């Protein structure tokens, strides 16, 4: 029921990521998208950012609170379950041999992975309901592009925690009638 | 004898030739970053049928990609990617290719083949001719 809502967001950051990267170095353009196309769409030769979901591992048992309607006397309940969901967080950049301004695919995750773990960027995702765990890796790997050159798609996983509310009905009760036995 | 004189010499009377635009390798040093640089000698027109092969798409890292691909006889000594030299290129329909095999044929007959892949859009020139 989240991943909708988080998904836009960590597009909206994505996007603010790669504002930032056309700053401090320099990039024709950028894009931000997401690797398993739901339609047939091809990759694009501009340096790119691709984010994909990888898991999600529920932390913790489910927290139950009970909040009263007070007008049908039901008891929702709303169990919250937290959950840390994995991005996969890849780029995409062929390289020039002839430019002299060289950026690798490697630079723009570097910066991605450095801005995402920044402590300004924690405390705004804090603002919009999430946070960032550490990234203890970024694996740069070779690989054959449609031209018969080689290109290199680094990409790292970026753990989001978030929690997830569920409401359903349950019954009250004001009443105490107790029967009190003599052994 | 047959398998000297120019058989595809000899075809080109009949069938029709596509002009492309041939460009050989000349030398190729390392620019910074240990990447290396191709430079090549001056372009020229060369008589070629360039008959297509069944690009397929494919899927690599959860994105889709295709190969484009073209099969080209031309009655010249085409080489490719080889110790110590790199690939020919040339242009047709505003679109660059680089040779990937090799019939050869050439030391026997004066002819080859060789497949080749496209690698991006031509650059334009001023006055609209599609060359570097």
């Amino acid at each position: 029921m989240f991943d909708g809502e988080l998904i836009a967001k960590m597009v909206v950051e994505l996007n603010a990521a790669m504002t930032s990267a056309q700053e401090a170095l320099q990039f024709p353009d950028f894009e931000v998208v997401q690797k398993a196309q739901p339609t047939q769409q091809g990759t694009s030769t501009r340096p790119t950012i691709f984010f994909q979901k990888l898991f999600d591992i529920p932390r913790g048992w489910p927290a139950t609170d009970w909040h009263l309607d007070n007008t049908t006397r039901k008891y929702v309940e709303i169990t919250r379950q937290h959950v840390e969901t994995t991005f996969q967080i890849s780029s995409l950049h062929w390289q020039n041999p002839e430019i002299t301004h060289v950026v690798t695919a490697s630079d723009i995750a570097n910066y991605v992975r450095a801005y995402f773990q920044a402590r300004s960027t924690i405390e705004r995702v804090k603002e919009l309901d999430f946070l960032i765990l550490r990234v203890s890796q970024i694996s740069n790997e070779a690989f054959e592009n449609d031209n018969h050159q080689f290109e290199f798609h680094p990409s790292f996983d970026m753990v989001v925690t978030y929690n997830q509310y569920i409401r359903l009905y349950e019954n009250a009760a004001y009443s105490a009638d107790g029967v009190l036995i003599g052994v | 004898m047959i398998p000297g004189a120019n058989l595809l010499r000899m075809a080109f009377g009949v069938i029709g030739t596509q002009i492309v635009k041939y460009r050989k390798f000349e030398q190729r040093v390392k620019n910074d970053q240990a990447q290396y640089v191709s430079m090549f000698e001056e372009p020229f027109d060369l008589a070629a049928s360039v008959q297509r092969v069944r690009r397929d798409q494919y899927v690599q890292f959860n994105l889709e990609f295709q190969r484009n691909y073209v099969m080209i006889f031309a009655n010249f000594e085409m080489v490719d990617l080889d110790r110590d030299v790199a690939g020919d290129q040339f242009l047709w329909t505003g679109r660059v290719f680089q040779l990937e095999s090799q019939g050869s044929w050439f030391y026997q007959d004066g002819w080859g083949v060789c497949l080749a892949v496209d690698i991006g859009a031509a650059k334009l020139t001023d006055d609209g001719k599609p060359t570097f």
